């Protein structure tokens, strides 16, 4: 098991802080899900990988 | 047995801000997905039920959606009382099953720790063995990684930490690290060093003292 | 006014057995189907299981199944949970909850405070207190306790309070546990434990 | 009609990452959602198939996974050889529906374009158009702006950009914007300039010149 | 040796038709279902239409159903598609792929390089190029402005006047600009009068001198 750190990176500013956790895969894919949920009102948004990838940080546009 | 599948496992957001926390459902469940808050060593509180109706006492502030297989809780503007742990639950069919939960906690701004080291008390170093610790205290964000150096040598399996919750002011945390030996092994070497690691740290912070230096 | 009181546990060896209560009051207990959740020390909640009114029925997590026995007394209106071949799993907090309504679908809408059930290879014993020191912050070291509820609290020596107590979780080794207060002070201190198998203070030095 | 959802657009990663993309539904496809990898100029490469089958001939570090409605694809090492985009496909009925797509990009550190303007070349304008190209050479990320001024007066609606594929040797960007007006038009103006916007830069970079002083 | 040959693609009057060819080899073409996919410049892959192995299922996008019809010639091994009323946006480059298994949820385990399909009402036409010094108020950097040319398929090269091969190009997308095509290509070198831009293209190759300092 693994937790994956993402950042929440809102364009009007504000970064809110998540971890996700299980498997490396469901836990990413899970993350996904999630900023696919808030782009429904954040709209669009797109993806960089940090710390081999256990990092990511999903910018809000 | 319907497989529960909760997210995130920790968010952290600020007074005021809107809160969303999934819940998934391995088979559909109508609507019978009931939503709980937790507070540090208390009972838990239903807050939703029926994925929708809220329970009398509850601020509006907090609403439910969803059918089937997928629900969603919303908090519309986080409040002070609103930091704690939430649960979701589905009691469709036996056996019951709940999510692994959402811690929600307090973004604040970074902060270092501030690092102590204490010698194994003597009164204690009779008692055949010897802990050493080192407090690190008020720091944001959580992670944080302490490294214990016996004479230089990196040491594994021998050290246990604790992480206190979010500090009532100041929204911090503090953590305490012991090395826990013996009198047979602590004796038998001289610089005994802590080493902390942290967001708010550019560099390793240390903390050490050779044995019968005090 | 709904209370649920949930008693009973205690530090048990692996392999015996032990009964849980939770009385009920504030409400008709013979009409709602009673439940059991549980949770271990760091984790999350798990269902324990459930019993109807009538005791018509009653279910349980795999976890438990074959292992615990559920019941209830309307009559004199409490909760009960025969827990045997009891494991180091089963060392957590247990709550007795109510359903809402006349339903199987009904939400858990009351609680109790739960009931703690330590299943551990030692004998329940008091913490035995030790000094943190420099080589201004001074601390506190609770060595050997068990089970894990324990409590610090500071005092000077003109016998009043010592504001700066900060204290962290405790630790599980060797079956038995530890934990540390650490009290910070601008620039001896009586450390103080309280503990259900005796309380016990220590004279923490000023360098 | 089965709507395909991939996530994320695009991505950024380094060589050596660990890679998974995502891919849903509308409705249940069971397991027949495929994956294909597409190269600038080259035609489509199917790599998994069946939700997790690998055809042959595709490295072992990528991999497949889902059922139902939601898919997918991991490469446990980001390998130089694997930037570029991937789109997921039902194949549970027609019409055969595809996906966006998922972009992945070389990650790097942050280079500052380097900028220049081109005035319309004698022979062009001679022929009735005037046509100015602005240049940002290699930089990155990609999220770049460009503000054209005709005598200080923003313009709109008369430019088009255009951008290259990251580079083989420094995965870096360029882009090239071009404001076309009338010789007419072209003649009535004096200072032609072009604002660059970029993370790189400090401040917004302008580059201009002088109708006919060139 | 599977291997899928497109063609009978070019330029087209907007409201006409065209006729596909996919030749393929490498397998028994005669046991497998054929799609066509699609891809517009700059877009996504589009699915347009299938075909079984004895043709008696047809299958279109919306899009196309009425207008675009698949046919296929086991005899020949060679896969077919019948485009009428074309639309501008029928523009993109044409990709038939056979599925992989005798099974219709099979995935297409291999596609062709395609065949570029324009639907323009103008003509197929060379480039004009324009030389492209840089001005203002590192090191050089000059250009070269090719434009006005169709079906959009050009090529980029610079020598220097020694004829040595400048590489330090960039590559530039097409744009769409008058029912034609249009695109730049910038150089940069270090510290002779002039480089020379070289173009590439269908209906004629161009070639141009560009100024230095």
């Amino acid at each position: 098991e693994v937790t994956i750190k993402v950042n929440l990176i809102f364009a009007d500013g504000k970064i809110q802080t998540a971890e996700f956790k299980g498997t490396f895969e469901e836990a990413t894919a899970e993350a996904y899900r999630y900023a696919d949920l808030l782009a429904k009102v954040n709209g669009e948004y797109t993806a960089d990988l940090e710390d081999g990838g256990n990092h990511m940080n999903i910018k809000f546009a | 047995d319907i497989q529960m599948t909760q997210s995130p496992s920790s968010l952290s957001a600020s007074v005021g801000d809107r809160v969303t926390i999934t819940c998934r459902t391995s088979q559909s469940i109508s609507s019978y997905l009931n939503w709980y808050q937790q507070k540090p060593g208390k009972a838990p509180k239903l807050l939703i039920y029926a994925a929708s109706s809220l329970q009398s006492g509850v601020p509006s502030r907090f609403s439910g959606s969803g059918s089937g297989t997928d629900f969603t809780l919303t908090i519309s503007s986080l409040q002070p009382e609103d930091f704690a742990t939430y649960y979701c639950q589905q009691s469709y069919s036996t056996p019951r099953t709940f999510g692994q939960g959402t811690k929600v906690e307090i973004k604040r701004t970074v902060a270092a720790p501030s690092v102590f080291i204490f010698p194994p008390s003597d009164e204690q170093l009779k008692s055949g063995t010897a802990s050493v610790v080192c407090l690190l205290n008020n720091f944001y964000p959580r992670e944080a990684k302490v490294q214990w150096k016996v004479d230089n040598a990196l040491q594994s399996g021998n050290s246990q930490e604790s992480v206190t919750e979010q500090d009532s002011k100041d929204s911090t945390y503090s953590l305490s690290s012991t090395l826990t030996l013996s009198k047979a092994d602590y004796e038998k070497h001289k610089v005994y060093a802590c080493e902390v690691t942290h967001q708010g740290l550019s560099s390793p912070v240390t903390k050490s003292f050779n044995r019968g230096e005090c | 006014q709904v209370q649920l009181v949930e008693s009973g546990g205690g530090v048990v060896q692996p392999g015996r057995s032990l009964r849980l209560s939770c009385a009920a009051s504030g409400f008709t207990f013979s009409g709602y189907g009673m439940h059991w959740v549980r949770q271990a020390p760091g984790k999350g909640l798990e269902w324990v299981a459930l019993i109807s009114y009538d005791e018509s029925n009653k279910y349980y997590a795999d976890s438990v199944k074959g292992r615990f026995t559920i019941s209830r007394d309307n009559s004199k209106n409490t909760l009960y949970l025969q827990m045997n071949s009891l494991r180091a799993e089963d060392t957590a907090v247990y709550y007795c909850a109510k359903v809402k309504f006349y339903d199987p679908t009904a939400p858990n809408d009351y609680w109790g405070q739960g009931t703690l059930v330590t299943v551990s290879s030692g004998s329940a014993s008091a913490p035995t207190l030790f000094p943190l020191v420099s080589c201004v912050a001074v601390g506190c070291l609770a060595q050997d306790f068990l089970p894990d509820s324990i409590t610090f609290s500071w005092k000077y020596k003109n016998n009043s309070d010592i504001s700066s107590t900060r204290g962290f979780p405790s630790v599980l080794r060797g079956g038995k546990y530890a934990a540390t207060s650490q009290v910070l002070l601008p620039s001896h201190v009586v450390c103080k434990v309280q503990h259900p198998n005796g309380n016990k203070e220590k004279d923490v030095p000023l360098p």
